[PDB]
């Protein structure tokens, strides 16, 4: 799955 | 009638026209494009060809005139217009100019207001900013949305506890802490209170479809089909 | 500078779908369209054929419409390179 | 309305994303205005045509605040509503520091993470897209 997670 | 509107030392003045409704005062550009509308509810004046009308909640409205006689005529008409539904001072041009808070100063005051509000949700200038009430137009502009938008109207009416047409620091802080730290039941209650226009404790099918369209005719009705009280909505 | 600009472009490499020896010494070449090849009517491309051992690029107008799936060229037998191209593409395989 | 004088397109609009089956479009600051037209054209092209080589488009919007670009939210809303093939996946990254939030940024934050959706759409904006707060992870995303 897409790993869209801002720092 | 014609007049000149001053928006600070840096911002140039512009030619405007002033209209006097029975309860409202309109400042509208010469193109007939509406610029500002203020409502009077049961304001102070400063005289200098300069007329400084101090709005207790919004930024002050100052007018420059070609001749002193035009300003005198305008103040004579405005005294009668406002008396139908009052303090005046005599100050110099520099004193009147410095005694007014313009749009830029209001923006800075709102900036520190929001800074403190968001710092609390998660000192002379601080106290001065915290003692200001946000109008609906300012609330919509800070939200980045139009004044006539479903979200802004719903949130403004729901957050206005006293319903005076302006939103204060206390109401904003309470609604924001409800949004952030509220329990899921409390969040559902807040959403239910914001969703219903009439606020009669139930959501109509037409009203629910209106809320859905606010989130953005037959399609909305079909979606709603597949009243609803608090427990049902939750 | 012109040589550097030419080197900057990347020359695609494709295969010929069909070769026709049309009369009056004409060669009709249908070849695979590059995946991202978009062009308008009247535009022309350059072609080279290593079978002649030349690496020479010659300009030819795209006779195929942009809505088609392959690219077509109608090359006239004008001189050495065109005649050699017709001779090499005369036979299959 | 007054009449305008128009000087034609000077863009020289490379559309190299059509050359790739999967493309990632990254917009930042003021360099996100053309992406509205790009996304609308992409969704229209995928709606009218069937065998488009571009199977998936990723639009990574990166901004400090959405001020002066709130219309892009509505454009993205219409694009995702008209995306009948799941061609465009929109990811918004608000990089503003939490202390410098305006009203809109705080509303976005609470509606994204402190308020349930209705049809998987945030109550504030109405976007099915997920809005993040922080630096976009380009390396892990590409991985
Ligand atoms: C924009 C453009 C589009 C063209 N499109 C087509 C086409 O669709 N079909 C077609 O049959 N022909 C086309 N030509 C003609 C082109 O010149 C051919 O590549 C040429 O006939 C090949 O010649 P040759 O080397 O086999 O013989 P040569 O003996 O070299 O032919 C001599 C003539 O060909 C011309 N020529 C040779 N080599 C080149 C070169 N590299 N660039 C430009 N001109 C050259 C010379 O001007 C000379 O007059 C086009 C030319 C141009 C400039
Ligand atoms: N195609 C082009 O050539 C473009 C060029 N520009 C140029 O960029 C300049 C500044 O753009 P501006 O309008 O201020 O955009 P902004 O800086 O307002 O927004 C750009 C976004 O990218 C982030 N960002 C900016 N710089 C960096 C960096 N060095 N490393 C990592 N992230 C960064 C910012 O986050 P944060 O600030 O929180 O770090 C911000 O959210 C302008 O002068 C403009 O000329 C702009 C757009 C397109
Ligand atoms: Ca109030
Ligand atoms: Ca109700």
């Amino acid at each position: 799955l897409l790993f869209t997670e801002a720092h | 009638m014609e007049a000149l509107e001053w928006q600070g030392h840096k911002e140039p003045c512009r030619p405007v026209l002033v209209y006097l409704q029975p309860g409202q005062i309109r400042v509208v550009d010469g193109r007939l494009t509406v610029l500002r509308t203020i409502q009077l509810q049961p304001v102070n004046f400063v005289l200098s060809r300069t007329l400084l009308l101090k709005i207790p909640k919004e930024y002050d409205l100052v007018l420059l005139f070609n001749l002193e006689e035009e300003r005198q005529a305008l103040v004579e008409n405005l005294r009668g217009a406002l008396k139908e539904s009052i303090q005046e001072w005599e100050l110099r041009e520099q004193e009147l100019m410095r005694a007014a808070v313009t749009r830029e100063q209001r923006r800075h005051l709102l900036e520190t207001f929001f800074r403190h509000l968001f710092s609390q949700v998660l000192s002379q200038k601080v106290r001065e900013a915290l003692t200001c009430e946000l109008s609906r137009a300012e609330f919509a502009e800070s939200l980045g949305l139009k004044p006539q938008d479903m979200f802004v109207e719903s949130m403004f009416s729901l957050a206005d506890k006293d319903g005076n047409g302006y939103l204060s620091f206390r109401e904003f802080l309470d609604i924001l802490v409800v949004f952030m730290k509220g329990s899921p039941e409390e969040k559902s209650r807040l959403m239910f209170r914001m969703y219903d226009f009439d606020g009669n404790g139930l959501i109509s099918k037409d009203e629910f479809i209106r809320m859905l369209r606010s989130f953005i005719k037959a399609q909305l009705a079909e979606v709603v089909e597949s009243e609803l009280t608090w427990e049902d909505f939750h | 500078g012109d040589k550097l600009v030419s080197l900057s472009r990347k020359k695609v490499e494709i295969s010929v779908v069909k070769a026709e020896l049309l009369p009056s010494g004409v060669t009709h070449l249908r070849f695979q369209r590059p995946q991202g090849f978009e062009y308008k009517s009247g535009q022309w491309v350059r072609i080279a054929c290593l079978a002649l051992g030349t690496t020479e690029y010659h300009p030819f107008t795209l006779t195929s419409a942009p809505h088609e799936d392959t690219l077509s060229l109608h090359i006239r037998a004008a001189g050495p390179w065109t005649t050699r191209l017709r001779e090499i593409y005369s036979a299959p395989t | 309305y007054p009449k305008l004088y128009l000087d034609g397109p000077f863009g020289e609009g490379h559309q190299e994303w059509h050359k790739f089956e999967v493309s990632v479009l990254v917009g930042g600051g003021i360099g996100v205005t053309p992406f509205a037209s790009i996304l609308k054209d992409l969704v229209f092209k995928s709606s009218v045509s069937c065998q488009v080589f571009c199977k998936k488009i990723y639009f990574i919007w990166v901004t400090r605040t959405q001020r002066q670009f709130e219309w892009l939210a509505d454009i993205i809303r219409e694009v995702e509503e008209n995306d009948h093939q799941d061609l465009v996946s929109v990811h918004i990254y608000i990089t503003q520091l939490a202390e410098k939030f305006d009203l809109r940024t705080t509303m976005l934050y609470i509606c994204e993470r402190h308020f349930q959706k209705v049809l998987n759409r945030s109550l504030f904006t109405g976007l099915r897209s997920i809005t993040h707060f922080g630096r976009p992870p380009f390396e892990p995303f590409f991985n």
